[PDB]
Order: structure tokens, then sequence, then C-alpha cells
């Protein structure tokens, strides 16, 4: 539990700085092991970022079944009437 | 290596050795404190890819309710014999 | 007959879901 003194930030990165800001974190693993699997996490999260943007498409494939749901909607409107 | 050399001071190689050793440290922290929290950050945006992949199932299932009220009017020709 | 027209009633409900889904969507 040390104190950065700017240079966490210098070191860990500016944008991180908000949670940690707002220290006793593990450092059990091999700083090797960490920075392969780090490479591998950054892989996991873009991973991860092409998975939202697939489930972009799947929003916009519900969209298209929306448009023939909105004939049956039109009808539905006409029967609250 | 430096220890055993000869016109070498113990004081100064084990100076070399605390700056050494917290070196270690600090980049094992960093990765390591990113790895995690920048993946959690990650694991809650999955989350939120797994609200949208539920909703598509959900327009699946409206089609397939579709394909349903289909088969429903087949029988209902049927209750009309 | 009754389930006939429980199989409606509950089209109608799946009607009103279908409003609340386009909600959603928007």
């Amino acid at each position: 539990l040390v104190v950065t003194r700017a240079e966490w930030e210098k070191e860990l990165g500016t944008d991180l700085v908000k949670f940690l800001i707002e220290i006793y974190d593990d450092f059990s693993k091999g700083p090797k092991e960490l920075e392969s699997i780090n490479a591998s996490m950054k892989s996991d999260i873009e991973n991860v970022r092409q998975e939202v943007s697939s489930y972009k498409e799947k929003w916009l494939r519900d969209a298209e079944i929306f448009g023939k749901i909105t004939s049956i909607f039109k009808e539905e409107l006409l029967k609250r009437d | 290596e430096q220890y055993c050399a000869p016109d070498t001071d113990i004081r100064g190689v084990d100076a070399q050795i605390k700056n050494y050793l917290d070196q270690i440290k600090m980049a094992r922290a960093k990765f390591g404190l990113e790895n995690k929290y920048s993946l959690k950050e990650r694991l809650s945006t999955l989350t939120k890819e797994l609200n949208h992949w539920r909703k598509e199932w959900d327009d699946i299932e409206m089609l397939m309710f579709g394909d349903d009220a289909h088969s429903m009017k087949k029988m209902i020709q049927k209750i009309d014999s």
C-alpha cells in the first residue's frame, strides 16, 4: 500500500487514475507471467469488443424482425380501435 | 556478479539491490492492477452484451411466436370444420 | 372451445407484449 505520487499515473497510466483515486494490490504472479496474460487479457477484451459488435448486429436483425412485427402492430392498433 | 568484483565496495552493491527489488514490485504491480480492473470493465461490457443477446433471443422468440400463431390459424381453419 | 378462447386471449396478450417490445427496440 505505497503512494504512486503521480509516478503511479506516470507508469500505470493517467486515464485509469479515476477509480484508483476515487494501494495493497496483488503482485503474487511473476511479472513475466503477468505481462504474458495481459497480452492475452487485452486480446480477450478485444474479443469482448468484437462480441459487442456481434450483439449490435443481432440487435439490427431483431430490428428487421421488428419491422415485420410492425404490420402485426398496425393490425393490433386497428384491433385496439 | 558485482559483489565479488575486485575494486567493488559492498555498500554500493547493496544499494543497487534495493532499487532493483523496488523496480520489480512496481512493474508487476502496474501490470496486475491493470489486467483485472480493465478486464472487469470489459466483463461489465460483456454483461451488457449478454443482455443484448437475450434481446436477440426474444426477437427470435417473437418470430417463433408468429409461427405458433400461423399454426393456430391453421388449427382455427380445422375448429371451423 | 374454452381452450381455443384462452389461446385467442394469449394471442391478445402477445400483441400487447408486442407494443412493449417495439418500445424497447426504440
